[PDB]
RNA sequence: CCUCCGAACGGUAAGA
RNA sequence: ACUCUGGUUUCUCUUCAGAUCGCAUAAAUCUUUCGCCUUUUACUAAAGAUUUCCGUGGAGAGGAACAACUCUGAGUCUUAACCCAAUUUUUUGAGGCCUUGCUUUGGCAAGGCUA
């Protein structure tokens, strides 16, 4: 709307909005930003679909990170919480047998001691509570009232607020015999802010921004990488809805499990010297810099990867093998056993081949968009399909099976999004294009695989060019 | 808010009604101890207590039904006690006589709670013996089916 | 030492002058901004200590359990120097006390050594359960009450009430608190109103704190030629401001004018907050310039909440209104020492120490009262903490520590200890000092060993007349009962050591060893015992300890008159004690326990009361021998002997043994070894023969026990379980869930009322203490974390069923029906005590 | 209700 | 109401990195256990320790680029309309003399005269 969305209208869909404007960002390097309250309000309203209606953390009682750490340390799972393996294995939990202290005939049972109690108060209801985390007890109930009408005054007695009772006044001052002149203020004395109005049209929005999810309660901040915004993290951090199928519930629990594991295993980054690869590359005479269309550089990367694997194949004189442009190794003819054993590559070549296959699929979907064959909505749906169906489009799970962990995750997110997407007038069938969730997962997979693949391919290429890089008796 | 108060008030009413029912049940269990006492006779005699006004949200029909249920439960307890005491004597079997049982269970408080006279007591003992004979027939059928 | 505004030696100089000292305890409900207020005070005094832009400082939350849970657990002292409106420095001894009801005892440990109580009220919540409990406790401890309404920003930035409606909410809070105080007191000088200076309005998150005097002084500074004392006498109530006459009139000038408090105080505050949070970029610099507030460029770039805090710190400045409140309405130790000795000293004010201490002489006989015990950093030794009521305690001076059992006749419970270092606690750094004069608060090392919970430190060989201070009376009763064992029995010794240390850390903790070797801990609630066991496992013992499922401590009562005149014949077969047992009238036990009636009274007043309100025979009323099992115990031993049968001289020589035997017999109990409660024992026939050798104490006391039990057992005995009172602050749509949860736990709702000036509802209900385990967790789970509840012990209520009904079968893993409950609860209690299964009348 | 669908190798006749 | 001070962007490098480096989250290696198991990988999933990788903050240095100019800080942060003022400062009648006594004169103290 040119009227409602004026603060963000002219820069909302730019690639890097407000980059040139020194009022909002530090400069072209895009490190810091500092917005105004109307812009923050418009952005917050535009994002109210991906945010939570909760103004308080009290919703996450026995469902925050500390509760999950406690349940993991106790080999217990809260309803909807993740399951883990026990911390202490070699101490049997049924080895404790019927002594006089655990005598069943000695204890009174009226209400069963659920596992919720053993985590709310872990030192009371649990024996040997090792590595338990005390959950935050209670935050005072935020009674903020969201108003969906700007016409309402920023301050007004809401009908939701219960009315206050009748009069009472015990002020028994001395009844003055009135032949006197009483107190008078000086001539130029007035209330402190008589001039300023009680409330403007940006006051209610700022008050609403106070009780807003991060970063919409922020005024300034630092830019983050586009892959560092999960955008659905608070969707599986809430309790799963009522009538969801079993697969959706287990997807919520698995996303929650990996969130818990990431939060628990997190160690601070180590101090190190600032090594930069592309800066070193640019410092040589063998690398130049330009500004290319992303689709063009994607096609260049696909062609270069194809040529590079094909050179790796033709180096070993394997004419009976054919690397196709979708990165499929193919037998040209029926191969003899001697030809089959000479056509046996390691997991390095095949993992690079499958990663290039996935990149080719993504860049090819983008090319199909640019050629006009497929439009933007179907492009987004195709990317969402690709990043959630890597187990079928590509085959890198058979050369590095640990990445199956990623695949399951990309399926889990597919559930989490779909049952938030296909609600109401929206049914099943293709159409969801919220591909950020799986795109992040595959980027983080590549983050850890890059050193491994680089080491493997360095060994392989060094080998191509004659290079390398009862005990005691 | 109108919907909200309607929802709250109906459950408030249900809670008060069920609390009154529980209080009347507690009064029935604390004072009435004999199954031979009539329901309305005690109701016309137990109204002189202190908490007898605990049924301010109850009518004569509900109170009489609750008294009937309590009397039935007390009679069941007395019958179970009589049956349990009938499992101790060796003369009690599937073909015992009531005349001999009148001396075997002469000073039997459980049987006295079951029946004051020999007619109802004999009928109950005969019913129990018939049940025991049916159980023996079931045992014979289970043994002979294999 | 961290850098402060004032000289440390100046603080030591303030120590000598008892007039320049205020002993203030900050009390209130859970999470009503008590700790954040102390955070603001620390920030005001300590320049280098500042709140994080995102996380609360929580300076007095020094326990790791407190930091993780977020709930204050133990009271923490801060001794600071604070300037008032006039600028005169004062030495404030502040007790930051927990707001959770289960830790009410902790508040009591700070109310003993405090002269004044500042009671914090959430402006958005109002008066809550612990607020009422602490009003009652502080008034009944004879302390000066000053209310402070914290979190007034919630009326603005969160409830968004119009300023007139915010004034109405504040007025409702003040009026409700005044009604509460008037209910539990007699004086008219205990009325609270900001007109008198008894109330401060504050928001501790944004560092707002003002009385009418401080805001009037802000007006005077911005304008001049204004008597801010005379001006502040008019900024409250229906007094309006006519600008035609520049006057203040109790009538409305127009037909739609506002109050003076709204115009001059609330409205500028609303406009300040609105301009900061809504128009930070458009009209904020002009608004700040109009207020004479200059912020740098790097300070306007802050987020909205740090900016609000900074702006309100620049505008309001310092918490001078709070200091005005605590100076003008809380007596100094010298002024307030007379009622303190009148109330909490056994010898009273009429002794030679009841006046040497009432003057608060810094150079008299050393008499200090230590009522807190704070752990060392490692957790091996302890530091006592208490008020120096008289004298000047020195470092190295040996002292005589007197426990709670020290009397003048029996002086076994005393020890000569060496006072080590002395500290002044500012809650995160201890100022080590050489001496502490009277009227102050002191940490003492070395004297901890003979101190169990509360101790009186006096001069060795100085005052042979020195008695002890009265032991702490707690607001609630330790009811929840856990049993602890060591995982490795070989480590049973260590646990005992640990069980001692927690016994010193928690004033209401009741540890003991039962007959069957069980180690039983009594606490007040689930959170209380969870913190106790965290400290027992992690802090002190550092071993592995198994817990039993918590239970409650039952009591035993009667419902009918005993059918037989239960008699006991002594082994010499000459004394025949024949008694009956019947229940006391409804509420008589409440009168006995609350010290409405006392055994120290003359027979005149005691008989007058018992004839006035209970319709007895005056002969029987004059003949009330003993209250059991203690002087305050809710059991009565009425002598019903006829004048012409048992002579008074024949019976007065054996009354004492009968009384002691009755006391310990009601202390033990014959059903499941529990206290006998609410029983009247009429001694009908006391056949006592002539020989004084055949009627000795060892001849009567066990016989007194036997006759007590026989009278009890024939009077239709019943079990009584404790009932907790629960307040639930739940949203309006989550009330049905509260009803459903309370239905499963034998709990009935007394009331469910909307909270005025807030969208929430308050549900007040009664729940059995044995059924209230995990009740808070179930309530918060079933209401999506919205319904929060606090549970406190309220009363005792008969367990359903007959405990002695031996015709009841019990299946060991099934919640029994109500008529069987009393049969169940007794048996499984006896098995835990290590007693016989069935209770037999033949003993 | 149950939806986690893996892979490669250990499969070369040796000769003329 | 004034005088002296004086930037921003961007690239690269060298170091220090506690900090939610990171309001995000990968991989590998080793040591314990865990599930399979038929040989290596490839694996299952928990703990601890290491690395590696995608990133980040602080300081310093050297360049290119709106650099030529404010702002910030410090500094007392300059004056005549209408007030010559009747309790603690710089326009307030309070001003003096002698007697007496003390004191080595000097000097000190109480009293009187007071328009």
């Amino acid at each position: 709307d040119p009227e409602e969305d004026a603060p963000v209208l002219d820069w909302f869909y730019d690639h890097q909005p407000l980059r040139d404007s020194r009022k909002y960002v530090n400069g072209s390097t895009y490190q810091r930003w500092q917005f105004t309250l109307p812009m923050m309000s418009t952005l917050y309203r535009l994002a109210n679909q991906l945010l939570t209606d909760l103004v308080d953390d009290n919703y996450f009682y026995l469902f925050d990170l500390k509760a999950f750490f406690t349940s993991k340390a106790l080999n217990m799972a809260i309803p909807g919480g993740p399951k883990f393996e026990p911390l202490v294995r070699d101490i049997n939990l049924q080895d404790e047998d019927w002594n006089e202290f655990n005598d069943i005939n000695k204890i009174i049972i009226r209400q069963p001691i659920r596992t919720e109690y053993k985590i709310a108060f872990p030192y009371l209801y649990n024996n040997l509570p090792h590595h338990v985390h005390l959950t935050w007890y209670h935050t005072p109930n935020v009674v903020f009232i969201k108003t969906e009408d700007p016409d309402l005054p920023a301050f007004y007695f809401d009908p939701l607020i219960n009315p206050i009772s009748h009069r009472h006044s015990v002020k028994s001052q001395e009844p003055l015999p009135d032949d006197d002149e009483e107190f008078e203020l000086p001539e130029f004395v007035e209330p402190f802010l008589k001039d300023t109005p009680l409330y403007t049209d940006n006051t209610a929005n700022g008050i609403a921004l106070l009780w807003a999810p991060r970063p919409f309660n922020l005024r300034s901040g630092r830019t983050r990488r586009a892959l560092d915004i999960p955008l659905v993290k608070n969707w599986y951090r809430e309790h799963c809805p009522a009538g969801q199928p079993v697969k959706v519930r287990v997807s919520y629990q698995k996303l929650l499990k990996y969130y818990v594991l990431n939060a628990l295993k997190h160690r601070p980054p180590k101090a190190q010297k600032k090594r930069y690869l592309f800066r070193s590359f640019k410092a040589t005479k063998f690398f130049q810099s330009t500004k290319l269309d992303w689709v063009e550089v994607g096609l260049q990367v696909c062609r270069q990867g194809y040529n590079m694997l094909n050179l790796l194949i033709h180096r070993k004189n394997l004419n009976y093998l054919h690397l196709d442009y979708n990165f499929n190794l193919k037998p040209v003819k029926t191969l003899t056993t001697k030809e089959r054993k000479k056509s046996r590559f390691g997991n390095a070549f095949h993992l690079c081949r499958e990663v290039l296959r996935l990149t080719k699929l993504v860049v090819d979907s983008h090319v199909q968009y640019r050629l006009g064959n497929v439009d933007a909505f179907q492009l987004a749906d195709g990317l969402q399909y690709i990043f959630a169906h890597v187990g079928q489009l590509t085959g890198m799970y058979r050369y590095k099976y640990k990445l199956m962990r990623q695949i399951r995750m990309c399926k889990d997110l597919k559930h989490l999004i779909y049952y938030r997407f296909n609600t109401g007038p929206v049914g099943k069938g293709p159409g969801c294009g919220f591909w950020a969730a799986g795109w992040r997962v595959w980027l983080f997979f590549m983050r850890g695989i890059t050193p491994l693949l680089e080491r493997w391919l360095g060994n392989l290429l060094a080998r191509q060019f004659e290079g390398r890089h009862s005990h005691f008796d | 808010r109108s919907e909200q108060t309607k929802e709250i008030d109906r459950e408030r009413e249900q809670h008060k009604r069920e609390e009154a029912i529980q209080n009347f049940k507690a009064l029935l269990s604390d004072m009435v101890r004999s199954s031979d006492v009539s329901w309305s006779d005690t109701r016309r005699t137990l109204r002189k207590d202190h908490r007898w006004e605990s049924g301010s949200l109850l009518e004569r029909e509900e109170k009489e039904k609750l008294f009937n249920e309590h009397i039935e439960a007390l009679t069941k307890k007395k019958r179970e006690h009589f049956r349990q005491l009938l499992d101790e004597t060796s003369a009690i079997t599937l073909t015992s006589t009531w005349k001999e049982v009148k001396k075997i269970i002469k000073e039997d408080p459980r049987c006295i709670k079951f029946s004051s006279s020999d007619r109802k007591k004999q009928r109950e003992f005969e019913e129990y013996i018939r049940d025991k004979y049916i159980t023996a027939k079931a045992d014979f059928r289970t043994l002979l089916k294999e | 030492l961290p850098v402060t505004v004032y000289e440390m030696d100046f603080l030591a100089d303030l120590m000598d002058n008892s007039e320049l000292i205020r002993n203030v305890t900050l009390c209130g409900h859970l999470h009503h901004g008590k700790t954040c207020f102390v955070d603001c005070l620390i920030e005001q005094t300590h320049p280098e200590i500042r709140k994080r832009y995102d996380q609360d400082l929580c300076y007095t939350d020094i326990l790791f359990t407190e930091q993780e849970r977020g709930v204050g657990i133990k009271s923490t002292p801060v001794t600071v120097v604070l300037p008032d409106t006039k600028g005169k420095s004062y030495l404030f001894n502040i007790m930051d006390t927990p707001g959770h009801v289960n830790f009410s005892d902790e508040v009591t440990a700070g109310l003993r050594i405090s002269d004044g109580v500042v009671l914090f009220i959430d402006a958005a919540e109002g008066v809550m359960l612990n607020t009422e409990r602490l009003i009652k406790h502080a008034v009944q401890e004879r302390l000066a009450v000053t209310v402070c309404i914290n979190k007034i920003d919630r009326l603005i930035l969160e409830l968004k009430l119009p300023p007139t409606d915010a004034y109405y909410k504040l007025r409702h809070i003040v009026d409700e608190v005044n009604g509460l105080i008037s209910m539990y007191s007699t004086d008219e000088n205990l009325i609270l109103s900001p007109l008198l200076g008894n109330v401060c309005f504050s928001s501790s998150q944004y560092s707002i704190c003002f009385t009418l005097g401080s805001f009037a002084k802000i007006y005077a500074d911005t304008f001049g030629d204004i008597n801010y004392q005379e001006f502040a006498k008019r900024l409250w109530g229906d007094i309006y401001f006519n600008p035609k006459t520049r006057k203040f009139t109790k009538k409305a000038p127009t037909s739609s004018s506002q109050r003076s408090f709204v115009e001059f105080i609330l409205e500028p505050l609303y406009k300040i907050l609105a301009q900061v949070v809504g128009d930070v970029d458009t009209s904020l610099p002009r608004t700040l310039d109009e207020l004479g507030i200059h912020l740098t460029k790097e300070e306007l770039k802050l987020n909205i909440r740090p900016l609000l805090r900074l702006v309100c710190k620049k505008f309001f400045g310092e918490f001078t209104g709070f200091v005005d409140m605590c100076v003008q309405h809380i007596p100094s130790p010298k002024v307030g020492a007379k009622p303190k000795i009148e109330h909490t000293y056994t010898g009273g004010v009429d002794s030679d120490l009841g006046e040497a201490m009432s003057d608060c002489d810094p150079d008299g006989p050393l008499m200090c009262h230590t009522t807190k015990m704070y752990s060392t950093d490692d957790g091996v030794q302890f530091h006592a903490f208490g008020r120096v009521l008289s004298g000047t305690i020195h470092a190295g001076q040996p002292v005589k520590v007197l426990g709670e059992n020290y009397t003048l006749e029996d002086e076994e419970d005393s020890q000569i200890c060496t006072v080590g270092r002395l500290w002044i606690s500012v809650a995160r750094y201890h100022i080590e000092v050489n001496r502490v004069p009277a009227g102050n608060w002191v940490l003492i090392e070395g004297v901890d060993q003979p101190i169990v919970k509360t101790a009186t430190i006096t001069e060795p060989r100085g005052n042979e007349e020195a008695q002890i201070f009265r032991p702490l009376k707690f607001n609630t009763t330790s009811v929840i009962k856990i049993a602890v064992e060591p995982v490795n029995p070989s480590e049973l010794p260590k646990m005992l050591d640990g069980l001692r240390k927690v016994n010193k850390s928690y004033p209401s903790l009741t540890t003991k060893v039962e007959e069957s070797g069980e180690h039983v801990i009594l606490g007040t609630g689930e959170l209380y015992l969870d913190c106790v066991m965290h400290d027992l496992r992690k802090m002190y013992s550092e071993i592995d300890i198994k817990v039993a499922d918590p239970v409650v401590t039952f009591c035993e009562t009667v419902v009918e008159t005993s059918s037989l005149k239960c008699f006991a014949e002594t082994p010499n077969k000459k004394n025949k004690i024949t008694m009956i047992a019947e229940p006391l009238e409804k509420g008589l036990a409440e009168d006995i326990e609350n010290e409405v009636v006392q055994i120290t009274w003359n027979r005149k007043k005691l008989g007058e009361f018992f004839q006035t309100k209970y319709d007895w025979d005056l002969l029987a009323a004059r003949s009330i021998w003993a209250f059991g099992p203690d002087a305050t115990g809710p059991n009565i031993l009425v002598d019903d002997t006829l004048p012409s049968e048992v002579d008074k001289a024949l019976l007065g020589s054996v009354k004492d043994s009968i009384v002691q035997g009755f006391q310990w017999g009601t202390r033990e109990g014959p059903l499941c070894d529990e206290l006998i409660r609410n029983v009247k024992f009429k001694i009908l026939d006391a056949v006592v023969a002539q020989e004084p050798l055949h009627r000795g104490g060892g001849q009567i006391i066990p016989t007194a026990r036997r006759v007590v039990y026989s009278a009890f057992l024939m009077a239709t005995p019943r079990l009584m379980e404790p009932y907790y009172f629960v307040e639930v602050q739940a949203p309006a749509d989550c009330v049905s869930a509260v009803y459903t949860v309370l239905a499963r736990r034998r709990g009935h709702v007394t009331q469910d009322a909307p909270i005025p000036g807030s969208p929430l509802y308050t549900i007040k209900a009664f729940i059995p203490a044995i059924d209230s385990f995990g009740f808070e967790t179930d309530l918060r789970t079933h209401t999506q974390g919205q319904a929060f509840s606090l549970s406190v012990f309220h009363h005792w209520q008969i367990v359903p069923g007959d405990p002695l009904d031996k015709s009841i079968v019990i299946r060991p893993l099934e919640p029994q029906p109500a008529p069987h409950l009393a049969r169940e609860f007794m048996i499984k209690t006896r098995r835990r005590k290590g007693l016989s299964e069935d209770v037999s009348i033949s003993k």
